[PDB]
């Protein structure tokens, strides 16, 4: 069954830390981790507005 | 595996597993440590007494500041069931060997680092912080020719998984490294939560297969603690024995320990660590039933 | 070059809408979309606390 | 493609492309519409005048309420360069045909829906809302035997991509469907932003290849507007001609339109839509240089 995981990352615009909380299978968690090691970056709410 | 479970339990009841551990020599009799013994390399070893044998030390490309290409690290190679296993066992980097460490990671094509320690334990330094902090200086840090960037961290109960990007500053080449840090080892003795250590081994196995699939080969993983022999030996012996049990190879634990000691002195440095390995194997087999 | 994209999804605990803003290549965007169609779900900040 | 660009431009300067469009019959002379013509099926067609030919209508499994398995939808099949292309051209679902629509999606193994319209345009209904709204009722809705759940939406400038999960409520089987909605078509006439329409075609092509790779076969995509002939015909003709140009097949646009009309009456219902297709092809070729 899916479990809860927390992903810590950095906003790609302003160096602020972003806390993402997901529920997923282990395989989908690994796939999501791998996206951060490709090109996927998150924008914090402030930089988004 | 039910026969493997009962066999292991019987051996633990025979009262000789600690007897045979004492008789395993801690290091090779005619061992040669030429490069590690040079006075220029004294400051590059965290524990002066724990150094690699010459024949399987990890040799770096020479530089003007490090002309023998010396790092306190050993190639550990074991063949189990037609499969070659390759580890690099090394000490926790010092402030002035972080660039050596990343140079080793690059030359050896390492995808996975298994760090079986905290940076500081009970006030004493076990490892320099050789990877960046999230959100600090663009989450990046530079060690010699290598720019390292932290992209994510996922905290589990007993360990943390950190994804890193490593850039070679002359070629511009970028690579991925996964940093897996066990966070549950106590300041003295061995962890009481055996299941948590098994979860850490699970994550190492899972990340190794993931990184191998991405490179669609099988580089060594790097394992380090403080001197690279104690907890490092526990991890390596445990993974090798779990694989031996899972594919029913008739290798005895003391025989495997002797082969590891043939390749790096002092691997598993206390009886308590050796007994911990057996409890890891018992728990793995109980998990199977 | 990476572009900015917005992902709208639902919290897996409370039905609130979540707006995620990413920058990524097209391929990593598609891979991220596919994770929502597997098991990956996000938890809103309130349900996270 | 430089010769293809110059050839296309010359033909557009010859003054006959609109002449030949008028002479393309809007529908087959000896066309048969037996099932669509039944009085029980009158209310199932949005535009009474636009119905599928009997030989290639999409036939659903009969039910007690819909015993002829009727939906206003046609199988469109064209072979270009050894490749078979398969579309289902259909009308925008009515409130009482949403369960028919999802039944068609299931039986035909459809992975991609291309919706070339808004739900309401200028006050007039073009399509029922046959997929859920995010955050409304667990982002889910049930249409007959099918429970549909919206998992994400990504808005682009000219179109929106929505990922859906479809569950068959008797078997429990779950499937993925990608819903690609063009949002830039004006209430009357054709879009002025030709590049945006090309971006939409790009997304359809990209999502089709993605879903095909996931099923590691090539089901039809569903294309619909209001009656399933006008904007639907623009999309299908454009994709087929862009592929013809990209792989240098000597098929004339009016010849392709004749073949589409052989399979569904009235495909491309105005000269302005036909001229829009040519401007799409001109822009695609200019993009190449
Ligand atoms: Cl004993
Ligand atoms: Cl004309
Ligand atoms: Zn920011
Ligand atoms: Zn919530």
């Amino acid at each position: 069954e899916p479990q809860r995981h927390t992903m810590l990352c950095m906003c790609c615009k302003c160096e602020a830390r972003i806390e993402l909380v997901v529920e997923s299978s282990a395989d989908d968690l690994r796939a999501f981790q791998q996206l951060f090691l490709n090109t996927l970056s998150f924008v914090c709410p402030w930089c988004a507005s | 595996m039910d026969e493997r479970f009962r066999t292991l339990k019987k051996k633990l009841e025979e009262g000789m597993v600690f007897t045979e551990y004492e008789q395993i020599p801690k290091k090779k009799a005619n061992g040669i440590f030429s490069t590690a013994a040079l006075p220029e390399n004294a400051e590059r070893s965290r524990i002066r007494e724990v150094v690699p044998y010459e024949e399987n030390r990890v040799e770096l490309i020479p530089t003007k500041e490090n002309n023998t290409g010396y790092i306190n690290a050993s190639h550990i190679k074991v063949v189990v069931g037609g499969a070659e296993w390759h580890y690099i066992a090394t000490q926790g980097p010092l402030p002035h060997t972080c660039h050596d460490f990343w140079q080793m990671v690059w030359e050896q094509g390492v995808n996975v680092i298994a760090m079986v320690t905290a940076e500081e334990e009970g006030g004493r330094t076990k490892s320099h912080r050789y990877w960046p902090k999230l959100g600090s200086k663009h989450s990046s840090a530079t060690y010699g020719k290598f720019k390292v960037t932290t992209k994510f961290r996922t905290d589990s109960v007993c360990y943390a998984t950190t994804g890193l990007k490593v850039k070679h500053l002359l070629s511009g080449q970028e690579r991925t490294v996964w940093h897996l840090q066990y966070t549950d080892w106590p300041d003295h003795g061995c962890p009481e939560d055996v299941q948590g250590f098994l979860s850490y081994l699970e994550e190492i196995q899972s990340v190794r297969r993931h990184t191998n699939s991405m490179l669609e080969r099988h580089p060594p993983i790097v394992v380090h603690c403080s001197a690279g022999v104690g907890r490092t030996g526990v991890l390596i012996l445990s993974e090798l024995m779990i694989y031996c049990l899972e594919h029913n190879e008739k290798v005895e634990v003391p025989m495997m320990l002797r082969l590891l000691r043939e390749q790096r002195m002092f691997m598993i440095q206390t009886i308590a660590q050796y007994k911990f390995v057996y409890q890891v194997l018992i728990q793995f087999l109980q998990n199977s039933r």
